[PDB]
């Protein structure tokens, strides 16, 4: 179950 | 940039005896970046419909891939794996050693 | 009987040959169970183990949408990193991420993970406290400041302690007949003469799972660490793994050498000799 999409680097 | 050259191992899924079906495996690992050319050779000629695993990497960030094909060894047929990568002057050939 | 879930992200730019490719694969222990490739004709998160297939459409839609979003976010991240290092738009670069959770036999969180690397070198990592970051350089310090502003560590901690562990426990139960089964190595010792003077003793371990294994040669009960050639553990293609260890011995002295094998699938550790 993936981590939710987060902030770009 | 720091690049890493691929390690190569050529081997079968099960121990080999002539006339039975097996899988020929070419495992390339330890490399960076991830673009790589890998062919399985039969007496010099590239085999077709070879498959491979989904790209992944180890804890040190280097990539690894398994290239494999179903086959049937014989006492005469020779097998090898041909690998090219940005770190390699020319493609490297690793023959399948029977008694590895 | 500890277990882990890990996701591996790779994003690679290729100027002149389209937008950066994004690839995501998921593992439980040494078993791959999903994949996504932004270069597929119709990109979707797809199953790679039988026990994940039973998940319903809302699962596959969620994982596909996250991965399609990530494809775009990792393209932004690659643009940002190029800037952070004052790099030209002509060169190819790689961004990697791996994250996940480890649990013990009782299923409790042992520790979580989230690490990132740029062109193969460590860039930023979430600390074991799941609340702070370690940045490799002044470029990663920019990422850290951005991520502190967006409270990313907080979200990682909630994921790593919550859904990561809960879904890993669920996978472990749905796949228990393989994920919770350790298969021991099939072993033997072979003998390859070099000259009248020496020969090679090679100790083989085949068909084992998981990949974790210890293979050592001893001469008179002392380990031959610097003298042993260990090959990298390799996949057989049928979920199992292979490894060998070799030592060159003086001819006639073969019986001084013992091969020692440790694996979770083994009732007892093994000691093996050459049997001519
Ligand atoms: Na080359």
């Amino acid at each position: 179950h993936l981590a939710s999409s987060g902030h770009s680097l | 940039m720091i690049q890493r050259t691929p390690k190569i191992q050529v081997y079968s899924r099960h121990p080999a005896e002539n006339g039975k079906s097996n899988f020929l495996n070419c495992y390339v690992s330890g490399f960076h970046p991830s673009d790589i050319e890998v062919d399985l050779l039969k007496n010099g000629e590239r085999i077709e419909k070879v498959e491979h695993s989904d790209l992944s990497f180890s804890k040190d960030w280097s990539f690894y891939l398994l290239y494999y094909t179903e086959f049937t060894p014989t006492e005469k047929d020779e097998y090898a794996c041909r690998v090219n990568h940005v770190t390699l002057s020319q493609p490297k050939i690793v023959k399948w050693d029977r008694d590895m | 009987g500890s277990h882990s879930m890990r996701y591996f992200y790779t994003a690679m730019s290729r100027p002149g040959r389209g937008e950066p490719r994004f690839i995501a694969v998921g593992y439980v222990d040494d078993t791959q169970f999903v994949r996504f490739d932004s270069d597929a004709a119709s990109p979707r998160m797809a199953p790679r183990a039988p026990w994940i297939e039973q998940e319903g459409p809302e699962y596959w839609d969620r994982e596909t949408q996250i991965s399609k979003t990530n494809t775009q976010t990792y393209r932004e991240s690659l643009r940002n990193l190029r800037g952070y290092y004052n790099q030209s738009e002509a060169g190819s670069h790689t961004l990697q991420r791996m994250y996940g959770c480890d649990v013990g036999p009782d299923g409790r969180l042992l520790r979580g993970h989230d690490q990132s690397a740029y062109d193969g070198k460590d860039y930023i990592a979430l600390n074991e406290d799941l609340s702070s970051w370690t940045a490799a350089d002044t470029a990663a310090q920019i990422t850290q400041r951005k991520w502190e502003a967006a409270r990313e560590a907080e979200q990682w901690r909630a994921y790593l302690e919550g859904l990561c562990v809960e879904w890993l426990r669920r996978y472990l139960e749905n796949g228990k007949e393989t994920l919770q089964r350790a298969d021991p190595p099939k072993t033997h010792v072979t003998h390859h003469p070099i000259s009248d003077h020496e020969a090679t003793l090679r100790c083989w371990a085949l068909g084992f799972y998981p990949a974790e294994i210890t293979l050592t040669w001893q001469r008179d009960g002392e380990d031959q660490t610097q003298d042993t050639e260990l090959v990298e553990t390799r996949p057989a293609g049928d979920r199992t793994f292979q490894k060998w260890a070799a030592v060159v011995v003086p001819s006639g002295e073969e019986q001084r050498y013992t091969c020692h094998v440790q694996h979770e699938g083994l009732p007892k550790p093994l000691t093996l000799r050459w049997e001519p």
